[PDB]
């Protein structure tokens, strides 16, 4: 919700998309289908893997032998140990719970930013050669075949090729 | 119209729910729990070394040789000691062992351990060596005594003053144990040792101990009003220990060569031994590492996760599911 | 200012609106008024409530008896207790101060995105039928009444209904 | 050209409250919430329904042994924590010591049941003087007196027969028993009080085996006295018997305490008055009733308390930037 | 990054920009050069300075005397100190690593946020009078002197000044 | 024709500095700062302007009792902490022990005022010999000697009359007083030294009440000596008196220490040389500057120190992401 993509102008997820976390759905004269953007999916996978690994690998563990070796006339000493063990339990329980809550919020917004950035990359390429539908989709003013659709997903969309056709379409609705 | 390209994100049939700081029970596609909750329910070797498991005996009973405990076994090394919460076999003759908690802590992890005889029964030609026996320490239902120590009694109505010494010619540290018997009355004092006022002198390069019996009326424990206080020391190699007494002396017969390289604690558990290996042992079982946190048990031995009061620590990895 | 809305282009809150944390201000021939978006406001208030409750409820508190039970010949033990008590104070003080500093930054940026999300919602509907003034307002190129204001405030603005009407003024306004 | 206008905006109000972020300082916000507890009631309260044991100016030792300046019989059979002053005035009227005093106070910090009973009446010493064991250092209303719960036995008719007395704990509860030994100042004083130049004390239970001997030596005056009295204690579990043997310098017990302990606490050093209040967390300066994670009232807290921190305010932003 | 700018529509950043963290590069008939936006870099300078100072200054330090004052018959107590010392080492090592990891992620996102916000301020001023190349640059539909170049940078770009001349370059040029 | 162009961009420089984020490792940044302290000067320094007491060849027990084999140094009236070697060369020339040694060491770790004074001169013993309490295990100036702050009293003219002496602390400061008992080896040695087969020591103050007897027995040889001497200590508060009574085996005081204690410290075990420096945080391997929140030098620190962590770098990113 931080970027208004995952729950905002894109109102839902696609069950048909199975080969990635983020991707595209196209619909042209040759048919409709799903295509997953692996450049974004891999970078998201590495970052999420790094975060989980960092949360795990950065923990420092040492050999400790935790028992109860104080007698009935050393209860002051064992109360010192009780305050130490209970204090550390409070420190770790509070740290662990909040670390999960804060990072889970961060992880969800990380996916949100990735989806938003994908939308802006496609939008920045099409410019006025396509129409922003406000729902995560662009309606082309020209004919974008399967090879043209791959160019949009490859960051190689050629604006000058379809400029006059798009302008003619824009005037065609006038 | 037509020719549309859409941007979307993955979704699946997952019901996995994670909680965030601003929202609870958020269903996500994938998630991982970083909290360990599983143990094998077995006591394992700690980094390849089997624990010393005392079945029904305390460390005091096993050290002093209680006739109801086994006469030493193939335990030249152990990583931790497993005791029952209330071991039935203990000091059968009522008494105490000085610095018992500190002695157990040292013996928690031993690199090398070997019982040897330092003073044979032939070293007491003027005292009775077979008569040091009580009914509170029966071996086969017949009265006996601690196996690793000798309760010396007068011979020919005489208890000549003992002056004995042992030089630790071994290259390893020695653990020596001895005791003093506390009589019940003056008549019992002479019936056993013939000497009314008695003393025990124990001397090493560092130890300078004088003990005298405390003859008084005490409540019956295991049918006995008498008491026996046991003591221990670590005799360094090439050092010598000197014993001098004229009665009430519980003279050592066996001693243990000690090589200590690390430290552990005493584990109180009834869980059985599972012929396994682990880096972390809890009283209810062993746990495999790599999770930063766990909630199995606080009294752990080894490199363990951090013990917390949580039932779930679920990190979100996937996207918010629809 | 992480999303550039609160003090980036909106540049100022509205003391007039007392109904919610975010909302709209319409001004047409009928009159002028303040509207509050109950949807995003409720989400923000619920979201901040969870954050504050989580910071409070996750703290585990147990019975402890803190005193000074060691004598003049047990000061080494007392030093251990002192180092333990001082150590736990240092840990909690650092975490509590930094927890507030980090979460206060997130909460303010949480409010910043909600405004931009509301702003980007209206921007998509009007498209070319209204120009982008840059102060967080949309001056309609067409004429919009109170009923038409409601459509923008609940997400039902019909763009082609006022398309050419905008174009006639748009192609004439830019002529000077 | 009166172009119709729709705007996007956010809330503002008159609040002057300011929070700090990790990158900015002194940011005014519309709403804010503090998570640091800063208020206490300023009184000593009951801890979870149980009143504390407040010793006004007596220590645990003087209260237990029966210092005449203390309360002859306390009413509380149960308490949650003991309140002492920084320096109790009436500790041990006769100079001396109490063995394992710090561990004994820890045990008595929270006691479920506490009742004083008489285990050895003064009529149990037919051949010893039970009425001369007094001292100017232990006055009651000016006249010489002694600890109320123990008897200072003295020779009768220039004789001190060997004492052999014992007590079986026929009660169903553990018994706290206190006794002592008196250290004489010289050989003549030892004869003038016990008639036996060489004396001893033997105390035996199922676990205790104690041999005492007086330390007759020159010492410095405390409360006008060069003599000393060392006191000892043990827990006589039910159906176990304590056995006393002495031929001089014996401070015999008269009253004992039936004790049941089911929880642990500690001794609180405070002078704050009782407030007829209940709380789950108590500090020497006042109790706190809070659910906040942190507090800055006092470090020496008893109960379930927030984490004490070195902070004056931990205020979280629950609203937007104000303007 | 999390907003799209550093390694986003901008690729690498400018080595010739030594007068600040964020700024502009103009190219008109009068020449070309680099310039920095004072307000944005100053806020970034203060923000990171506050972040580093907060991490340093908020730490509470007290006098302690840490040694080994227990003998060979006080090993149980020395074990308690070892467990306490190692427990605090684990707490501080874990927090310091994660705090460094997380705040570094925040810092780079903070720089990413400033660049995108600086872009949007230019974007909302030029409007249809300029065309965005999609790589972090803008194409004017008119003539922009050095006086008008500063107007974009300093917030005083007057929209009607070139609206008519813009149409003679976008709509007129078919 | 030429469309004027205005561009947005950020800063970049020639920097190889790398930081790690929560999701990316080894990210090159234009600028960075390390919040971890990693350097120590390799010296022992004064702590807040007060030089420590450095016992180079001696233990605290040997230094207090005046071990003749320990080097004599100039009087130090105050110190901030005490430095001992891991294994001091000289601890107790005569084998024995000092009672409550660890607590005494901890109390003496930080002393505001320290001054040795004479309380019982050797002229105060008319009926006991004061110059023969001497052993070859404690040489001094080529002659057999003993601990030089105490005196080992011996029988004179085959007689050891019972000692009954008192000392009143007329000073305004507390007094540290040490004494001891000699444990013989056999009955013959006892009579040859004190003439009394059964001996005792009684020490009494307003708080102290101690009785000792020699433990005559056979022990092993330490420094070639089978005898032992156990020393004891107490703090004699002002205007209080200490009363010594003994008929043999008494190691009487000659010197005592006027002591004023205000703060607390510990004993540092180190062999690092003194550096004639000042610091706010001392480690057994060197002093650190303590400006950063963390350090990774050593855990056994004295002073106001950063939090000790097991890390090699804690580098915060301050600049932007740098690109090649
Ligand atoms: C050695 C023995 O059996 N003594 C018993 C004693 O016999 C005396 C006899 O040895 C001596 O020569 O002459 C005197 C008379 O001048 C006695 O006749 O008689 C006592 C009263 O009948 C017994 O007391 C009973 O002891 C019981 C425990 O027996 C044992 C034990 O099992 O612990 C028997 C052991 O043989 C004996 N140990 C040794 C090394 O001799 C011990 C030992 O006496 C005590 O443990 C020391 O305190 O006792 C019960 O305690 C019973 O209640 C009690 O009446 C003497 O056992
Ligand atoms: C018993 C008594 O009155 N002793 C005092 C002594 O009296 C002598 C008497 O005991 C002896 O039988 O006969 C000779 C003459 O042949 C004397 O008459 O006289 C001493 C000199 O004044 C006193 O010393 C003073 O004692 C003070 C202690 O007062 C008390 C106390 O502390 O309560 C008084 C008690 O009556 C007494 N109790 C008993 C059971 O004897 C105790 C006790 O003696 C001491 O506490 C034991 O150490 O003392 C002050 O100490 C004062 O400074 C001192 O001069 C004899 O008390
Ligand atoms: C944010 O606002 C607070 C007020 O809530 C400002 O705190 C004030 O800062 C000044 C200057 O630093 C302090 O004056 C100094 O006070 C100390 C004693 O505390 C004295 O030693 C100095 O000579 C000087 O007078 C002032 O006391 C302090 N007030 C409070 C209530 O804390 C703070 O400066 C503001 N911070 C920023 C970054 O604007
Ligand atoms: C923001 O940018 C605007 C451009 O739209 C700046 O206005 C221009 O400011 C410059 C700087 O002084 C003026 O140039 C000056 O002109 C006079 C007379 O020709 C000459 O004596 C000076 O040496 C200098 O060249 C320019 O006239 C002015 N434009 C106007 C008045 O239309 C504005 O100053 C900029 N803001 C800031 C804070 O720099
Ligand atoms: C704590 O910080 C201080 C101040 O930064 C460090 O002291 C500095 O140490 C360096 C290297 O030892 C000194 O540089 C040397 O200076 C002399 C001229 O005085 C020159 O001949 C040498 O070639 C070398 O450059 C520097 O002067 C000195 N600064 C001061 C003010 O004394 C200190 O090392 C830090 N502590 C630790 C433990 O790192
Ligand atoms: C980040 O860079 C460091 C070097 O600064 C990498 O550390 C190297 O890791 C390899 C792993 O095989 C070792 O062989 C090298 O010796 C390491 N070099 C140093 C200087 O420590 C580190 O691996 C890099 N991070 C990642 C994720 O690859
Ligand atoms: C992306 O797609 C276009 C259009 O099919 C193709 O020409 C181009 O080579 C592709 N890019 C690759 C394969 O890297
Ligand atoms: C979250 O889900 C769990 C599991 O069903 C449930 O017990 C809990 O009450 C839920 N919490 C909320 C706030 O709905
Ligand atoms: C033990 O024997 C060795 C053998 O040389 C001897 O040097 C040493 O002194 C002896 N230990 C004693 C006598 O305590
Ligand atoms: C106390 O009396 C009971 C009554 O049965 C008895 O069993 C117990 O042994 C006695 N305690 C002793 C003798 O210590
Ligand atoms: C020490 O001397 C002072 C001098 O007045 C005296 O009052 C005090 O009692 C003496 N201390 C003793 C005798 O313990």
């Amino acid at each position: 919700g931080l970027f208004g993509a995952i729950a905002g102008f894109i109102e839902g997820g696609w069950q048909g998309m199975v080969d990635g976390w983020y991707g595209y759905h196209h619909s042209n004269e040759q048919g409709s289908g799903y295509a997953a953007d692996k450049e974004s999916t891999q970078k998201a996978i590495d970052g999420v893997t790094n975060k989980v690994n960092s949360i795990i690998d950065k923990m420092n563990t040492q050999f400790e032998a935790v028992g109860r070796e104080f007698n009935n006339l050393e209860r002051r000493i064992e109360n010192l140990n009780k305050k130490m063990e209970d204090g550390f339990l409070d420190v770790w329980t509070y740290n662990a719970e909040l670390l999960v809550l804060m990072e889970n919020e961060r992880t969800l917004d990380f996916h949100d930013s990735n989806v938003k950035n994908l939308y802006d990359k496609v939008r920045l390429q099409l410019r006025d050669n396509a129409k922003e539908l406000g729902n995560g989709c662009f309606e082309f003013y020209h004919k974008c075949d399967n090879e043209c659709m791959e160019s949009v997903r490859n960051g190689t969309y050629d604006y000058p090729q379809y400029s006059e056709e798009a302008r003619l379409k824009r005037e065609e609705i006038s | 119209p037509g020719d549309q390209i859409c941007i979307g994100y993955h979704a699946n049939n997952s019901t996995e729910q994670v909680d965030t700081i601003m929202e609870k029970n958020v269903t996500v596609t994938h998630a991982q729990d970083i909290l360990e909750k599983t143990h094998n329910g077995k006591l394992c070797d700690l980094n390849g070394v089997k624990p010393l498991i005392l079945k029904d005996c305390s460390v005091a009973g096993w050290l002093l040789g209680n006739p109801m405990c086994d006469e030493f076994i193939r335990v030249p090394e152990w990583s931790y000691i497993v005791e029952r919460a209330n071991p039935a076999n203990d000091l059968c003759y009522p008494g105490s062992l000085n610095d018992y908690e500190e002695l157990k802590h040292m013996l928690s992890r031993i690199n090398h351990f070997e019982k040897i005889q330092i003073i044979p029964k032939s070293s007491w030609p003027n005292h009775e060596t077979s008569l040091g026996v009580s009914a509170a320490c029966p071996y086969q239902g017949a009265p006996s005594f601690f196996r690793n120590v000798v309760w010396l009694i007068k011979k020919n109505d005489a208890y000549p003053t003992i002056k004995i010494s042992y030089n630790n010619t071994n290259r390893e540290d020695l653990l020596i144990l001895w005791g003093i018997h506390h009589s019940n009355n003056a008549e019992e004092q002479t019936n056993l040792y013939k000497n009314p006022i008695t003393y025990i002198s124990v001397g090493t390069s560092t130890l300078n101990q004088r003990l005298a019996p405390k003859i008084a009326t005490r409540s019956q424990v295991n049918g006995l009003r008498g008491r026996m206080d046991f003591f221990w020391t670590i005799l360094k190699p090439d050092d010598a220990i000197h014993f001098e007494s004229n009665g009430n002396f519980i003279a050592p017969e066996y001693a243990y060569k000690i090589v200590k390289k690390g430290d552990s604690t005493i584990m109180k558990s009834g869980v059985e031994y599972g012929h396994c290996n682990t880096k972390c042992q809890t009283p209810v079982g062993a746990i495999n590492s790599s999770m930063p946190f766990h909630n199995i048990h606080p009294l752990t031995i080894g490199e363990c996760p951090k013990y917390v009061k949580s039932n779930k620590l679920v990190l979100a990895t996937g996207l918010r599911n629809s």
